């Protein structure tokens, strides 16, 4: 369980890296640091649970 | 999102009953060596037709 939610979160991290790029090439600055913001939240809540299944 | 919790809780409990599954034949030698023999002179076997070929 601990495992497959560290797995989700890190390919959610991911998909906000995608969020970040496609911000990047409409140019929405705003939407770029948000998804920043997000990864950051994202792999803090990665690094608990794989603190927790570790 | 309520009936999201029920599926995502069931495929955990699946996840959770592979793992003990595993865990059954985790430091179990005799079944595990078995197992890994099997797969290790198969692909001997496969790449010595591969070089008589």
């Amino acid at each position: 369980r601990t495992e497959q939610r560290l797995n989700q979160d890190t390919q959610e991290a991911k998909k906000w890296e995608d969020r970040a790029k496609l911000a990047l090439t409409n140019g929405e600055e705003n939407l770029a640091r948000e998804a920043l913001a997000r990864k950051k939240s994202l792999t803090d809540t990665a690094a608990a649970y794989q603190t927790q299944l570790a | 999102a309520t009936s999201a919790f029920e599926r995502m809780e069931n495929k955990v409990l699946d996840m959770e009953a592979t793992s003990q599954a595993a865990g059954e034949l985790a430091g179990f030698g005799i079944e595990n060596q078995f197992a890994q023999l099997e797969a290790s002179s198969g692909v001997e076997d496969e790449l010595a037709a591969l070089k008589a070929s």
